[PDB]
């Protein structure tokens, strides 16, 4: 239940990772904090 | 150098420096294989059919 | 009691002989006592743990009267409460590796008795030389 005024202090983040082939890649997620991670410069 | 009129009791089941020997050769045998190649970029996907035979 | 012999008389070679016999030979075990890319340390700390024996056995000797002599007298008298054996049955019957097993719970009440001796002479000494 997000708040407007107050902020989430997690974020859910999924991104592609390698896999133990040097192939094959997969999507996974996780939980990040906000001191964690930093937007770069819609997406 | 033979040792006369001498006597000692002798155990090799609780001997020593056979432990000493195998921890060193365990050591000695992961030491040369530093300066070796790791196979990392080999994990791949092998497309295997039967040798011609 | 040395005699003419050709043979080497090396270290630790009179060791089952009685301990009349293995004294006549004692420079033998006194000499070969010292001298003998991580290997190194163990290398190391073998030799300093040689050094460090070595030094240890000098103090215990040099605290008391013998610093050089190798074989010494002193003057705390043989309790017989310790062996209570006659003197005929230990120098031409037994050896060290035997001596030491029967005298090992008697051991560290004469090195004490051993250091106050040598420290009651030192200061006797002293009070020798300053009545003169
Ligand atoms: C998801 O997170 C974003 C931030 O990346 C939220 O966008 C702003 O959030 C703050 C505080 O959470 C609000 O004060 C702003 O008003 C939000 N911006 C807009 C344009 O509304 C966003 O609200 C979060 N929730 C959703 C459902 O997207
Ligand atoms: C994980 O990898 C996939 C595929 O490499 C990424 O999906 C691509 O995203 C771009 C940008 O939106 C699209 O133009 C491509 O068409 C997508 N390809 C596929 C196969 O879907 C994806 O962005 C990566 N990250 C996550 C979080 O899934
Ligand atoms: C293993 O498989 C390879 C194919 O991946 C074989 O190589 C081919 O053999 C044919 C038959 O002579 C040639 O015409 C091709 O030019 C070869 N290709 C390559 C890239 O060498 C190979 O002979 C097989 N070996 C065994 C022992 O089965
Ligand atoms: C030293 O103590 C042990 C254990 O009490 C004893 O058996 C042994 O006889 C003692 N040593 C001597 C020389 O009596």
């Amino acid at each position: 239940n997000i708040t407007d005024d107050m902020r989430g202090e997690l974020k859910n983040c999924s991104f592609n990772m390698t896999t133990e082939l040097r192939d094959k890649k997969q999507k996974v997620y996780s939980l990040f904090y906000r001191l964690d991670v930093v937007q770069i410069n819609s997406n | 150098i033979h040792l006369e009129n001498v006597t000692e009791e002798f155990n090799m089941w609780k001997n020593n420096m056979v432990e000493q020997m195998h921890t060193d050769i365990i050591s000695l045998w992961d030491q040369s294989l530093k300066p070796c190649v790791k196979l990392t970029p080999l994990c791949v996907t092998l497309q295997c059919t039967n040798v011609t035979n | 009691a040395v005699g003419i012999g050709a043979v080497f008389l090396g270290f630790l070679g009179a060791a089952g002989s009685t301990m009349g016999a293995a004294s006549m030979t004692l420079t033998v075990q006194a000499r070969n006592l010292l001298s003998g890319t991580v290997w190194g340390i163990k290398q190391l700390q073998a030799r300093v743990l040689a050094v460090e024996r070595y030094l240890r056995d000098q103090q215990l000797l040099g605290i008391w009267g013998c610093s050089g002599k190798l074989i010494c007298c002193t003057n705390v008298p043989w309790n017989s409460s310790w062996s209570n054996r006659n003197l005929s049955e230990i120098w031409d019957n037994m050896t060290w590796l035997q001596w030491d097993k029967e005298i090992s719970n008697y051991t560290q009440i004469i090195y004490g008795l051993l250091e106050e001796s040598q420290n009651q002479q030192e200061k006797n000494e002293q009070d020798l030389l300053a009545l003169d």
